[PDB]
Protein backbone atom coordinates (compact mmCIF):
# COMPACT_ATOMS: atom_id res chain seq x y z
CA UNK A 1 0.00 0.00 0.00
CA UNK A 2 1.36 1.26 -2.31
CA UNK A 3 -0.27 -2.26 -3.39
CA UNK A 4 -0.55 -3.09 -6.90
CA UNK A 5 -2.47 -6.93 -8.16
CA UNK A 6 -2.20 -7.73 -11.89
CA UNK A 7 -4.76 -9.82 -13.77
CA UNK A 8 -5.67 -11.36 -17.41
CA UNK A 9 -3.09 -12.47 -18.33
CA UNK A 10 -2.82 -16.16 -20.69
CA UNK A 11 -1.91 -18.16 -23.17
CA UNK A 12 -3.10 -16.48 -26.47
CA UNK A 13 -2.97 -17.53 -30.37
CA UNK A 14 -1.56 -14.55 -32.39
CA UNK A 15 -3.62 -12.23 -33.54
CA UNK A 16 -5.49 -12.69 -30.27
CA UNK A 17 -6.66 -10.05 -27.60
CA UNK A 18 -6.81 -10.24 -23.77
CA UNK A 19 -7.83 -7.09 -21.17
CA UNK A 20 -5.58 -6.76 -18.57
CA UNK A 21 -6.24 -5.17 -15.03
CA UNK A 22 -4.32 -3.89 -12.38
CA UNK A 23 -6.21 -3.56 -8.85
CA UNK A 24 -4.41 -0.87 -6.55
CA UNK A 25 -4.80 0.24 -3.31
CA UNK A 26 -3.15 1.91 -0.10
CA UNK A 27 -2.94 5.16 -1.75
CA UNK A 28 -5.32 7.91 -3.65
CA UNK A 29 -5.12 6.30 -7.36
CA UNK A 30 -7.10 8.82 -8.48
CA UNK A 31 -4.03 11.05 -8.12
CA UNK A 32 -1.46 8.63 -9.61
CA UNK A 33 0.30 8.37 -12.95
CA UNK A 34 -0.22 5.11 -13.82
CA UNK A 35 2.01 2.79 -16.18
CA UNK A 36 2.56 -0.56 -17.65
CA UNK A 37 5.28 -2.31 -18.32
CA UNK A 38 6.62 -5.51 -19.67
CA UNK A 39 9.76 -8.07 -19.27
CA UNK A 40 9.98 -11.42 -21.31
CA UNK A 41 13.24 -13.94 -19.50
CA UNK A 42 16.52 -12.62 -21.52
CA UNK A 43 15.06 -8.99 -22.20
CA UNK A 44 15.33 -6.33 -20.60
CA UNK A 45 12.42 -4.14 -19.02
CA UNK A 46 10.27 -2.47 -22.11
CA UNK A 47 7.62 0.19 -21.45
CA UNK A 48 4.62 0.18 -22.84
CA UNK A 49 2.07 2.50 -21.64
CA UNK A 50 1.76 5.31 -19.13
CA UNK A 51 -1.88 7.51 -18.34
CA UNK A 52 -2.28 10.68 -16.38
CA UNK A 53 -4.35 10.30 -13.21
CA UNK A 54 -8.01 11.88 -14.98
CA UNK A 55 -7.52 9.52 -18.06
CA UNK A 56 -7.09 11.70 -20.72
CA UNK A 57 -3.13 12.21 -21.87
CA UNK A 58 -2.21 8.91 -22.96
CA UNK A 59 1.46 7.74 -24.26
CA UNK A 60 2.56 4.62 -25.60
CA UNK A 61 5.57 2.80 -26.97
CA UNK A 62 6.02 3.19 -30.76
CA UNK A 63 5.74 -1.37 -30.96
CA UNK A 64 2.61 -1.26 -29.04
CA UNK A 65 0.85 1.90 -30.23
CA UNK A 66 -2.31 0.99 -32.07
CA UNK A 67 -2.65 -2.31 -30.95
CA UNK A 68 -2.97 -1.36 -26.96
CA UNK A 69 -5.26 1.14 -24.93
CA UNK A 70 -4.72 1.88 -21.61
CA UNK A 71 -7.51 3.42 -19.60
CA UNK A 72 -8.69 3.58 -15.77
CA UNK A 73 -11.16 3.73 -13.54
CA UNK A 74 -11.20 5.68 -10.81
CA UNK A 75 -14.02 5.11 -8.86
CA UNK A 76 -12.94 1.06 -9.29
CA UNK A 77 -8.85 1.72 -8.33
CA UNK A 78 -8.38 -0.64 -11.33
CA UNK A 79 -6.12 0.43 -14.26
CA UNK A 80 -6.37 -1.62 -17.80
CA UNK A 81 -5.12 -2.09 -20.85
CA UNK A 82 -6.66 -3.74 -23.83
CA UNK A 83 -4.08 -5.74 -25.97
CA UNK A 84 -5.50 -6.49 -29.57
CA UNK A 85 -3.26 -7.82 -32.49
CA UNK A 86 -0.95 -9.99 -30.20
CA UNK A 87 2.12 -10.83 -31.77
CA UNK A 88 4.79 -13.28 -30.19
CA UNK A 89 7.00 -10.50 -29.46
CA UNK A 90 4.40 -9.16 -27.16
CA UNK A 91 5.73 -11.95 -24.61
CA UNK A 92 6.54 -11.31 -21.32
CA UNK A 93 5.33 -11.01 -17.69
CA UNK A 94 3.51 -7.37 -17.81
CA UNK A 95 3.73 -5.34 -14.93
CA UNK A 96 1.76 -2.24 -13.66
CA UNK A 97 3.81 0.42 -12.15
CA UNK A 98 3.61 3.45 -9.82
CA UNK A 99 5.95 5.72 -7.65
CA UNK A 100 8.48 3.41 -8.41
CA UNK A 101 6.51 0.63 -6.69
CA UNK A 102 5.42 -2.36 -9.01
CA UNK A 103 2.82 -5.56 -8.80
CA UNK A 104 4.09 -9.24 -8.96
CA UNK A 105 3.04 -8.98 -12.64
CA UNK A 106 0.81 -11.27 -15.68
CA UNK A 107 2.30 -13.76 -17.92
CA UNK A 108 0.88 -13.08 -21.26
CA UNK A 109 2.18 -15.85 -24.10
CA UNK A 110 0.98 -15.51 -27.79
CA UNK A 111 2.06 -18.65 -29.39
CA UNK A 112 0.53 -21.49 -32.34
CA UNK B 1 19.00 7.22 -23.61
CA UNK B 2 21.80 8.85 -25.28
CA UNK B 3 24.34 9.51 -22.39
CA UNK B 4 27.28 10.78 -25.02
CA UNK B 5 25.03 13.35 -25.56
CA UNK B 6 23.95 13.99 -21.84
CA UNK B 7 27.87 15.41 -21.07
CA UNK B 8 27.99 19.27 -20.72
CA UNK B 9 24.06 19.37 -20.08
CA UNK B 10 24.72 21.75 -16.67
CA UNK B 11 25.37 25.36 -16.88
CA UNK B 12 26.16 27.80 -13.89
CA UNK B 13 23.95 26.45 -8.28
CA UNK B 14 24.50 23.68 -11.55
CA UNK B 15 20.77 23.74 -13.53
CA UNK B 16 19.61 21.76 -16.70
CA UNK B 17 17.55 23.00 -19.55
CA UNK B 18 14.22 21.02 -19.19
CA UNK B 19 11.30 21.73 -22.31
CA UNK B 20 7.86 21.48 -20.39
CA UNK B 21 4.11 21.73 -21.60
CA UNK B 22 2.86 21.57 -25.25
CA UNK B 23 3.95 24.05 -26.91
CA UNK B 24 7.39 23.48 -24.66
CA UNK B 25 8.24 26.05 -22.35
CA UNK B 26 12.35 26.17 -21.17
CA UNK B 27 12.73 26.38 -17.85
CA UNK B 28 16.44 26.28 -16.19
CA UNK B 29 16.47 23.44 -13.03
CA UNK B 30 18.22 22.86 -10.22
CA UNK B 31 20.14 19.95 -10.00
CA UNK B 32 19.04 18.50 -6.16
CA UNK B 33 20.26 15.08 -5.02
CA UNK B 34 18.80 16.22 -1.40
CA UNK B 35 15.05 16.80 -2.41
CA UNK B 36 12.66 14.36 -3.90
CA UNK B 37 10.06 17.02 -5.87
CA UNK B 38 9.90 18.65 -9.46
CA UNK B 39 8.66 22.58 -8.41
CA UNK B 40 8.92 25.25 -10.68
CA UNK B 41 7.79 29.09 -10.85
CA UNK B 42 4.50 29.26 -11.27
CA UNK B 43 4.06 33.16 -11.21
CA UNK B 44 6.42 36.29 -11.96
CA UNK B 45 8.66 36.85 -8.75
CA UNK B 46 11.49 38.59 -8.66
CA UNK B 47 14.64 37.69 -9.54
CA UNK B 48 13.87 35.25 -12.25
CA UNK B 49 13.52 35.97 -15.96
CA UNK B 50 10.90 32.77 -16.39
CA UNK B 51 8.45 30.52 -14.94
CA UNK B 52 6.22 27.74 -16.27
CA UNK B 53 2.59 29.31 -17.53
CA UNK B 54 0.11 26.25 -16.97
CA UNK B 55 -2.45 27.86 -18.42
CA UNK B 56 -0.30 28.06 -21.94
CA UNK B 57 0.14 24.59 -22.05
CA UNK B 58 -2.25 22.49 -23.85
CA UNK B 59 -1.25 18.99 -22.30
CA UNK B 60 -1.36 20.35 -18.37
CA UNK B 61 -3.82 18.60 -16.11
CA UNK B 62 -4.35 19.85 -12.80
CA UNK B 63 -4.39 17.58 -9.83
CA UNK B 64 -6.77 19.88 -7.79
CA UNK B 65 -4.31 20.34 -4.80
CA UNK B 66 -1.06 22.15 -3.67
CA UNK B 67 1.17 21.39 -2.01
CA UNK B 68 3.25 23.19 0.58
CA UNK B 69 7.25 22.29 1.58
CA UNK B 70 9.26 23.61 4.30
CA UNK B 71 13.00 23.96 4.72
CA UNK B 72 15.23 25.11 7.74
CA UNK B 73 15.95 28.86 5.96
CA UNK B 74 12.27 29.02 4.30
CA UNK B 75 9.67 27.45 2.54
CA UNK B 76 7.31 27.75 -1.16
CA UNK B 77 3.49 26.56 -1.93
CA UNK B 78 2.42 25.35 -5.40
CA UNK B 79 -0.44 23.58 -7.86
CA UNK B 80 0.23 19.77 -8.00
CA UNK B 81 -0.56 19.00 -11.51
CA UNK B 82 0.77 16.54 -14.50
CA UNK B 83 2.62 17.49 -17.63
CA UNK B 84 4.45 16.27 -20.89
CA UNK B 85 8.42 16.76 -19.81
CA UNK B 86 11.38 16.67 -22.85
CA UNK B 87 15.25 17.13 -21.83
CA UNK B 88 16.49 17.78 -25.73
CA UNK B 89 20.26 17.03 -24.14
CA UNK B 90 19.66 13.43 -24.01
CA UNK B 91 16.54 12.00 -25.30
CA UNK B 92 14.07 12.82 -28.10
CA UNK B 93 10.75 11.52 -26.62
CA UNK B 94 9.19 13.02 -24.06
CA UNK B 95 7.67 11.87 -20.63
CA UNK B 96 4.34 12.30 -18.34
CA UNK B 97 5.70 13.67 -14.87
CA UNK B 98 4.24 15.58 -11.96
CA UNK B 99 5.04 18.93 -11.74
CA UNK B 100 4.29 21.47 -8.57
CA UNK B 101 4.20 25.10 -10.02
CA UNK B 102 4.83 27.33 -6.83
CA UNK B 103 2.38 30.33 -6.62
CA UNK B 104 4.34 31.67 -3.46
CA UNK B 105 7.52 31.31 -1.36
CA UNK B 106 8.97 32.60 1.65
CA UNK B 107 13.02 32.80 1.16
CA UNK B 108 13.27 30.55 -2.16
CA UNK B 109 14.03 32.55 -5.09
CA UNK B 110 16.99 34.76 -3.84
CA UNK B 111 18.68 37.71 -5.87
CA UNK B 112 21.33 36.25 -8.65
CA UNK B 113 20.62 32.51 -8.99
CA UNK B 114 19.80 31.38 -12.52
CA UNK B 115 17.31 28.75 -11.84
CA UNK B 116 13.50 28.79 -12.09
CA UNK B 117 12.81 25.63 -10.70
CA UNK B 118 14.04 22.56 -8.86
CA UNK B 119 14.76 18.82 -9.83
CA UNK B 120 14.75 16.44 -6.63
CA UNK B 121 16.59 13.28 -7.16
CA UNK B 122 16.51 11.54 -4.12
CA UNK B 123 13.73 8.82 -3.03
CA UNK B 124 10.16 8.77 -2.98
CA UNK B 125 10.45 8.62 0.63
CA UNK B 126 11.07 12.40 0.63
CA UNK B 127 8.12 13.04 -1.96
CA UNK B 128 5.83 15.95 -0.90
CA UNK B 129 2.35 15.57 -0.09
CA UNK B 130 3.69 11.86 0.36
CA UNK B 131 5.87 9.54 -0.89
CA UNK B 132 3.21 8.09 -3.93
CA UNK B 133 3.77 11.33 -5.77
CA UNK B 134 5.78 9.48 -8.18
CA UNK B 135 9.18 11.27 -8.28
CA UNK B 136 10.42 13.19 -11.62
CA UNK B 137 13.41 9.78 -11.69
CA UNK B 138 10.95 7.13 -10.82
CA UNK B 139 8.84 8.10 -14.08
CA UNK B 140 11.77 8.66 -16.07
CA UNK B 141 13.43 5.15 -15.20
CA UNK B 142 9.88 3.74 -16.04
CA UNK B 143 9.28 5.88 -19.37
CA UNK B 144 12.83 5.65 -20.60
CA UNK B 145 13.46 2.13 -20.46
CA UNK B 146 17.33 3.11 -18.56
CA UNK B 147 18.73 2.07 -15.67
CA UNK B 148 17.96 2.93 -12.33
CA UNK B 149 21.31 5.16 -12.26
CA UNK B 150 22.57 8.32 -12.31
CA UNK B 151 25.69 10.38 -12.24
CA UNK B 152 26.94 13.96 -11.91
CA UNK B 153 30.16 15.79 -13.06
CA UNK B 154 30.47 19.58 -11.55
CA UNK B 155 33.23 21.66 -12.61
CA UNK B 156 33.44 25.02 -10.98
CA UNK B 157 29.39 23.38 -16.63
CA UNK B 158 28.69 20.20 -15.85
CA UNK B 159 27.10 17.00 -16.75
CA UNK B 160 24.06 15.01 -15.17
CA UNK B 161 24.11 11.74 -17.55
CA UNK B 162 20.89 10.37 -16.53
CA UNK B 163 20.76 5.96 -16.22
CA UNK B 164 24.56 5.26 -16.45
CA UNK B 165 27.72 6.21 -16.34
CA UNK B 166 29.83 8.27 -19.16
CA UNK B 167 33.51 6.76 -19.15
CA UNK B 168 34.80 10.02 -20.47
CA UNK B 169 34.11 11.67 -17.33
CA UNK B 170 36.68 9.87 -15.26
CA UNK B 171 40.18 8.54 -14.93
CA UNK B 172 41.12 5.87 -11.74
CA UNK B 173 38.61 3.47 -10.42
CA UNK B 174 35.01 4.30 -9.00
CA UNK B 175 34.96 3.33 -5.34
CA UNK B 176 31.51 2.48 -4.23
CA UNK B 177 29.86 3.24 -0.57
CA UNK B 178 26.95 1.71 0.15
CA UNK B 179 23.86 3.71 0.89
CA UNK B 180 22.51 3.00 4.80
CA UNK B 181 19.11 4.75 4.41
CA UNK B 182 16.88 5.53 0.81
CA UNK B 183 15.37 9.39 1.74
CA UNK B 184 18.41 11.70 1.07
CA UNK B 185 21.46 9.67 0.07
CA UNK B 186 22.99 8.49 3.34
CA UNK B 187 26.28 7.05 3.68
CA UNK B 188 28.85 5.94 6.44
CA UNK B 189 31.92 8.54 7.51
CA UNK B 190 34.36 6.78 9.48
CA UNK B 191 36.59 9.11 10.20
CA UNK B 192 38.00 12.72 9.18
CA UNK B 193 41.37 13.79 8.59
CA UNK B 194 43.30 17.34 7.99
CA UNK B 195 46.89 17.88 6.61
CA UNK B 196 47.12 13.60 7.76
CA UNK B 197 46.24 14.04 11.12
CA UNK B 198 42.47 12.34 12.02
CA UNK B 199 40.67 14.34 14.30
CA UNK B 200 40.07 12.30 17.40
CA UNK B 201 35.92 12.28 17.18
CA UNK B 202 34.01 9.24 17.97
CA UNK B 203 33.02 8.23 14.59
CA UNK B 204 29.18 8.41 15.52
CA UNK B 205 30.07 12.01 15.62
CA UNK B 206 29.87 12.13 12.13
CA UNK B 207 26.44 10.37 11.11
CA UNK B 208 24.99 11.68 14.40
CA UNK B 209 22.51 13.34 12.64
CA UNK B 210 23.23 11.76 9.28
CA UNK B 211 25.70 12.25 6.42
CA UNK B 212 24.09 12.95 2.49
CA UNK B 213 25.28 14.00 -0.67
CA UNK B 214 23.76 16.58 -1.27
CA UNK B 215 24.07 19.03 -4.74
CA UNK B 216 21.43 21.59 -3.49
CA UNK B 217 24.10 22.45 -0.83
CA UNK B 218 26.59 24.73 -1.83
CA UNK B 219 29.29 23.89 1.12
CA UNK B 220 30.46 20.94 3.48
CA UNK B 221 28.23 21.31 6.00
CA UNK B 222 29.45 19.86 9.02
CA UNK B 223 27.70 19.50 12.83
CA UNK B 224 28.95 21.95 15.60
CA UNK B 225 31.14 20.45 17.82
CA UNK B 226 32.68 18.43 14.52
CA UNK B 227 33.00 22.07 12.74
CA UNK B 228 35.19 23.15 15.60
CA UNK B 229 37.13 19.87 15.49
CA UNK B 230 38.19 20.67 11.84
CA UNK B 231 38.56 25.06 12.61
CA UNK B 232 41.38 23.97 15.46
CA UNK B 233 42.66 21.42 13.29
CA UNK B 234 42.93 23.72 10.07
CA UNK B 235 44.30 26.68 11.80
CA UNK B 236 46.75 24.07 14.11
CA UNK B 237 48.40 22.94 10.59
CA UNK B 238 48.54 25.92 8.31
CA UNK B 239 51.75 27.58 7.88
CA UNK B 240 51.08 31.03 9.04
CA UNK B 241 47.79 32.61 10.87
CA UNK B 242 46.36 33.71 8.11
CA UNK B 243 42.21 33.66 9.15
CA UNK B 244 40.36 35.56 11.98
CA UNK B 245 37.72 33.87 13.61
CA UNK B 246 35.15 36.27 11.33
CA UNK B 247 36.53 34.34 8.11
CA UNK B 248 35.78 30.41 10.31
CA UNK B 249 32.08 31.46 10.56
CA UNK B 250 31.69 32.76 7.08
CA UNK B 251 31.30 36.34 8.21
CA UNK B 252 35.02 37.10 7.18
CA UNK B 253 36.79 37.57 3.82
CA UNK B 254 40.47 36.41 3.26
CA UNK B 255 42.47 38.81 0.95
CA UNK B 256 45.57 38.91 -0.94
CA UNK B 257 47.37 40.63 -3.91
CA UNK B 258 48.54 32.04 -1.23
CA UNK B 259 48.32 28.20 -0.96
CA UNK B 260 50.99 25.93 -0.10
CA UNK B 261 50.18 26.77 3.33
CA UNK B 262 46.84 24.94 4.24
CA UNK B 263 46.33 21.21 4.83
CA UNK B 264 44.10 18.94 2.64
CA UNK B 265 40.64 17.46 4.37
CA UNK B 266 40.19 13.96 3.95
CA UNK B 267 36.54 12.12 4.34
CA UNK B 268 36.83 8.25 4.81
CA UNK B 269 33.82 6.09 3.35
CA UNK B 270 33.20 2.69 4.25
CA UNK B 271 33.19 0.28 1.34
CA UNK B 272 30.95 -2.39 0.25
CA UNK B 273 33.26 -4.44 1.77
CA UNK B 274 33.05 -3.44 5.15
CA UNK B 275 36.53 -3.87 6.22
CA UNK B 276 37.51 -1.53 4.33
CA UNK B 277 37.66 2.00 3.37
CA UNK B 278 38.43 4.52 0.64
CA UNK B 279 39.41 8.41 1.26
CA UNK B 280 37.71 10.89 -0.49
CA UNK B 281 40.31 14.41 0.04
CA UNK B 282 39.68 17.80 -1.14
CA UNK B 283 42.54 20.19 -1.54
CA UNK B 284 42.58 23.96 -0.12
CA UNK B 285 41.66 25.28 -3.75
CA UNK B 286 38.19 23.54 -2.96
CA UNK B 287 37.21 24.94 0.65
CA UNK B 288 38.88 28.02 0.20
CA UNK B 289 36.73 29.69 -2.07
CA UNK B 290 37.17 32.97 -4.67
CA UNK B 291 34.48 35.36 -4.44
CA UNK B 292 43.33 41.92 -4.47
CA UNK B 293 42.00 38.78 -4.39
CA UNK B 294 39.28 37.46 -1.73
CA UNK B 295 37.78 34.07 -0.67
CA UNK B 296 35.19 32.65 1.91
CA UNK B 297 35.58 29.55 3.90
CA UNK B 298 33.84 26.39 2.08
CA UNK B 299 32.74 25.42 5.09
CA UNK B 300 29.69 25.75 7.50
CA UNK B 301 28.26 24.45 10.73
CA UNK B 302 25.22 22.63 10.81
CA UNK B 303 22.80 21.62 13.21
CA UNK B 304 20.97 18.78 11.29
CA UNK B 305 23.03 17.33 9.28
CA UNK B 306 26.74 16.26 7.44
CA UNK B 307 25.71 17.59 4.15
CA UNK B 308 28.57 16.60 1.56
CA UNK B 309 27.60 19.97 -0.88
CA UNK B 310 28.98 21.61 -4.01
CA UNK B 311 32.57 22.60 -2.02
CA UNK B 312 33.15 18.45 -2.14
CA UNK B 313 31.32 17.55 -5.17
CA UNK B 314 33.45 19.74 -7.40
CA UNK B 315 36.00 17.37 -7.50
CA UNK B 316 34.50 14.08 -8.10
CA UNK B 317 32.11 12.37 -10.50
CA UNK B 318 29.70 10.87 -8.04
CA UNK B 319 27.58 8.28 -9.47
CA UNK B 320 24.07 8.12 -7.42
CA UNK B 321 23.88 4.00 -8.21
CA UNK B 322 20.33 3.01 -6.62
CA UNK B 323 19.74 0.12 -8.61
CA UNK B 324 22.73 -1.35 -5.76
CA UNK B 325 22.08 0.67 -3.08
CA UNK B 326 25.38 2.34 -3.39
CA UNK B 327 27.28 5.87 -4.24
CA UNK B 328 30.19 5.90 -6.07
CA UNK B 329 33.00 8.38 -6.17
CA UNK B 330 35.79 8.76 -8.83
CA UNK B 331 38.29 11.79 -9.40
CA UNK B 332 36.70 14.22 -11.59
CA UNK B 333 40.01 15.20 -14.54
CA UNK B 334 38.02 18.71 -14.75
CA UNK B 335 38.62 19.43 -11.23
CA UNK B 336 42.20 21.33 -11.44
CA UNK B 337 43.17 24.77 -11.73
CA UNK B 338 46.52 25.85 -12.45
CA UNK B 339 48.05 22.76 -13.34
CA UNK B 340 46.72 20.63 -10.54
CA UNK B 341 44.60 18.28 -9.17
CA UNK B 342 41.97 19.92 -6.67
CA UNK B 343 41.13 16.68 -5.40
CA UNK B 344 42.27 12.57 -4.86
CA UNK B 345 40.82 9.69 -4.09
CA UNK B 346 42.72 6.66 -2.50
CA UNK B 347 42.21 3.30 -0.77
CA UNK B 348 42.04 0.73 0.28
CA UNK B 349 42.29 1.08 4.05
CA UNK B 350 41.53 -1.02 6.59
CA UNK B 351 38.36 -0.40 9.32
CA UNK B 352 39.61 -2.97 11.72
CA UNK B 353 39.92 0.18 14.25
CA UNK B 354 36.96 1.83 13.47
CA UNK B 355 33.45 0.78 14.90
CA UNK B 356 31.36 -1.85 12.00
CA UNK B 357 28.73 0.74 12.32
CA UNK B 358 29.07 4.32 13.13
CA UNK B 359 25.51 5.26 12.26
CA UNK B 360 23.50 5.80 15.83
C1 LIG C 1 19.74 21.89 1.10
N1 LIG C 1 18.44 21.87 0.46
C2 LIG C 1 17.35 22.56 1.01
O1 LIG C 1 17.50 23.19 2.05
C3 LIG C 1 16.01 22.51 0.31
C4 LIG C 1 16.20 22.45 -1.22
C5 LIG C 1 14.77 22.32 -1.79
C6 LIG C 1 16.72 23.80 -1.73
C7 LIG C 1 15.93 24.95 -1.63
C8 LIG C 1 16.43 26.17 -2.09
C9 LIG C 1 17.71 26.31 -2.62
C10 LIG C 1 18.52 25.17 -2.69
N2 LIG C 1 19.81 25.17 -3.21
C11 LIG C 1 20.42 26.16 -3.95
O2 LIG C 1 19.87 27.22 -4.25
C12 LIG C 1 21.82 25.85 -4.43
C13 LIG C 1 22.59 26.86 -5.07
C14 LIG C 1 23.88 26.53 -5.50
C15 LIG C 1 24.36 25.21 -5.31
O3 LIG C 1 25.64 24.89 -5.75
C16 LIG C 1 26.28 25.82 -6.64
C17 LIG C 1 27.84 25.62 -6.54
F1 LIG C 1 28.22 24.32 -6.34
F2 LIG C 1 28.47 26.33 -5.56
F3 LIG C 1 28.49 26.05 -7.68
C18 LIG C 1 23.51 24.28 -4.68
N3 LIG C 1 22.28 24.59 -4.25
C19 LIG C 1 18.01 23.91 -2.25
N4 LIG C 1 17.17 21.40 -1.56
C20 LIG C 1 18.20 21.17 -0.77
N5 LIG C 1 19.14 20.14 -1.09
Amino acid sequence: QVQLQESGGGLVQPGGSLRLSCAASGFTFSSAIMTWVRQAPGKGREWVSTIGSDGSITTYADSVKGRFTISRDNARNTLYLQMNSLKPEDTAVYYCTSAGRRGPGTQVTVSS
Amino acid sequence: ANFLAMVDNLQGGYYLEMLIGTPPQKLQILVDTGSSNFAVAGTPHSYIDTYFDTERSSTYRSKGFDVTVKYTQGSWTGFVGEDLVTIPKGFNTSFLVNIATIFESENFFLPGIKWNGILGLAYATLAKPSSSLETFFDSLVTQANIPNVFSMQMCGGGSLVLGGIEPSLYKGDIWYTPIKEEWYYQIEILKLEIGGQSLNLDCREYNADKAIVDSGTTLLRLPQKVFDAVVEAVARASLIPEFSDGFWTGSQLACWTPWSYFPKISIYLRDENSSRSFRITILPQLYIQPMYECYRFGISPSTNALVIGATVMEGFYVIFDRAQKRVGFAASPCAEIAGAAVSEISGPFSTEDVASNCVP
